[PDB]
């Protein structure tokens, strides 16, 4: 018996991570196994870690949590380091319109925890963690009832399936800090401190938990492992395009019929998303723009580009907010605003200032009240949050404001009046 | 005397302490449990957590003051989260608000008479397709209508 939880709508066109999750109930371990699961543990014990590194790196599985950074390569990285070493599932959402992650945990907490056994072996850690965001407080108990479920079923403790891994896997909780997500901070969080970033390098597969290699991955990540394993990395490439391969959840929001979690291969276009999948937009309003989470911006003109993590691709985390004719550009810039002024840590001058006059004179702007050096301030303010940041925050927080001002300045005169 | 914890919420605490390899690891499992005892942090609760943690007073507030979700300011039975994000903001936050204002009397921030309902402005909670998003502590609900939202509440005693 778990709280309530709205059941987001889930699709998928691969029947891989949401083959489960796409119906909207918790799936305990008996259902696990009866899909096979479990099985992708048994095969990866019985490979050596290095090989699993290989396979993994060979998939062109990419880092699902922003940063698309190839999983297989931060691996090696890790195990370059002296052991001992920690793997961490980062359950952080916060980012808006991202809400991808949670339906994986809610619905297949198994698919998960096995990735993280898998993933661990490969880079030797005996110790994991589950750092979940304290607004998903039913993702913490399930995930902590399917791990005791694994532990009965003998796929975590000591000499796991008489392979010699040890395993536990902790599940710590978020307080309502966004850059508890930043995979420094999160560990700083782990640690039993406020959720301020680090200075990189060391980075943490060099140095993290304790000083200790750290490998932190996103849960969308960790669900990719066992289909690797099981399938093949051959296999596995095979899925949509060799160079960005593999299954993709697209959390859909905004202005579109059928919005939800979409699992689809990378070379589905923005429109396919939107339009063919989400099954367009509502009264068939023409479409304004697309937020990617609170990163980019893309107008009714880019909708033809691919959901991969290539140069003119969306990339990000394939988050799709959809903004219809009669939605306020500035209105929505001005929430974006109010996000980073509320998730700026205050460690790095320009970013703690920045992220929080820039909302406060759009604020002012979107009210009619801002004088014309509010305007020229608002302006300045957006364009110098970046300098000095030790962290992706301060380099975004004003990324896709600018864009908006680029591309809808129409709408935005219609505020300097 | 010197203020201490009851013991269906000592054990808890001692368990949640156990839980990880460190002991200081648990802070914030302790602080979420502390909150949802007591309605929210009591001061006087801070200085016990420490020593049990055996890390610093001065660390321990430290911490309660940076995450948002820990209120040390007002007591609530129950904590009506809505989110107030780009999403549920263009969906109808402000439909939701105004049916709380309605049934409730109150406005965003603030406390019923009886100290049963305070609600938090939050950022995005992770359900941004069921648009717009409101939790009631644990419990996480779309809101429909103000007449759907009466119901839900009522279920809160
Ligand atoms: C401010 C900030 C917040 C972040 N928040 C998250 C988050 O909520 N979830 C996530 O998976 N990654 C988040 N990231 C990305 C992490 O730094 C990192 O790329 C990720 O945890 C690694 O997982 P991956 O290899 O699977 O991409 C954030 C990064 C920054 C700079
Ligand atoms: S850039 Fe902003 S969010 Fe990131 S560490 Fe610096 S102050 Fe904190
Ligand atoms: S925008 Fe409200 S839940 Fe994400
Ligand atoms: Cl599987
Ligand atoms: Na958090």
């Amino acid at each position: 018996s778990y709280p309530a939880i709205p059941r987001i709508y889930a699709e998928t066109t691969l029947n891989m991570l949401l083959k489960r999750a796409k119906k909207p109930r918790v799936h305990s371990i008996d259902e696990y196994l009866k899909d096979g699961g479990y099985q992708a543990l048994e095969k990866a014990l019985n490979m050596s870690p290095e090989e699993i590194i290989d396979w993994v790196d060979k998939s062109t599985l990419r880092g699902r949590g922003g940063a698309g950074f190839p999983t297989g390569k931060k691996w090696k990285f890790a195990v370059q380091n002296p052991g001992p070493r920690y793997f961490i599932c980062n359950a952080d959402e916060m980012e808006p319109g991202t809400f991808k992650d949670r339906i994986i945990i809610e619905r297949d907490p198994h698919l998960l925890i096995e990735g993280i056994i898998i993933s661990s072996y490969a880079i030797g850690a005996n110790e994991a963690y589950i750092y979940i965001r304290g607004e998903y407080p039913a993702g913490y108990y399930i995930l902590r009832d399917a791990i005791e479920e694994a532990k009965k079923k003998g796929f975590l403790g000591k000499n796991i399936l008489g392979s010699g891994f040890d395993l536990e896997i902790y599940v710590a909780r978020g307080a309502g800090a966004y850059i508890c997500g930043e995979e420094t901070a999160l560990i700083e969080s782990l640690e039993g401190k406020r959720g301020h970033p680090r200075l990189k390098p060391p980075y943490p597969v060099q140095k993290g938990l304790w000083g200790k290699p750290t490998v932190v991955n996103n849960v969308e990540t960790i669900a990719n492992v066992p289909f690797i394993i099981s399938m093949g990395w051959e296999e596995y490439r095979y899925i949509g395009p060799s160079d960005y391969a593999g299954p993709k959840l697209f959390p859909v929001s905004g202005k579109v019929k059928k919005p939800g979690v979409y699992e689809l291969p990378m070379n589905t276009t923005l429109r396919e998303v939107i339009f063919k999948y989400a099954g367009g937009t509502l009264g068939n309003k023409k479409v304004k723009a697309v937020f990617s989470g609170a990163l980019d911006c893309f107008s009714s003109e880019e909708l033809d580009i691919p959901m991969d993590y290539s140069p003119l691709g969306f990339g990000g985390t394939g988050t799709v907010i959809v903004l219809t004719e009669e939605d306020d550009i500035v209105e929505a810039a001005l929430k974006i605003a109010e996000f980073y002024e509320h998730e700026t840590c205050g460690q790095c001058t320009p970013c703690r200032v920045g992220c929080y006059e820039q909302a406060n004179l759009l604020e002012k702007i979107y009210k009619g009240e801002a004088t014309e050096q509010d305007w020229e301030g608002f302006d300045f303010v957006n364009r110098n949050i970046q300098p000095t940041s030790i962290c992706g925050l301060g380099a975004v927080a004003g990324r896709l404001i600018r864009q908006t001002l680029e591309k809808f300045p129409e709408e935005w005169e219609k505020y300097r009046k | 005397t010197e203020f201490e914890f009851p013991e269906e919420l000592k054990t808890k605490l001692q368990e949640h302490i156990n839980y990880f390899p460190k002991k200081r690891q648990a802070i914030l499992l302790c602080l979420h449990e502390i909150q949802n005892y007591y309605g929210y942090i009591p001061p006087e609760s801070l200085k016990p957590l420490a020593d049990m943690l055996e890390l610093p007073l001065n660390h321990v507030e430290g911490v309660v003051a940076f995450y948002d979700m820990f209120d040390r300011e007002d007591k609530a039975k129950y904590r009506i989260r809505v989110c107030v994000s780009i999403v549920c903001h263009l969906m109808g936050t402000n439909k939701l608000l105004k049916a709380l204002e309605n049934i409730l009397g109150i406005k965003p921030g603030e406390v019923t008479p009886d100290g049963k309902f305070k609600i938090v402005p939050v950022q995005c909670l992770g359900a941004c397709s069921e648009a717009p998003v409101f939790m009631v502590n644990d419990d996480e609900y779309k809101f429909e209508s103000e007449v759907q939202l009466n119901e839900i509440l009522s279920r809160y005693t």
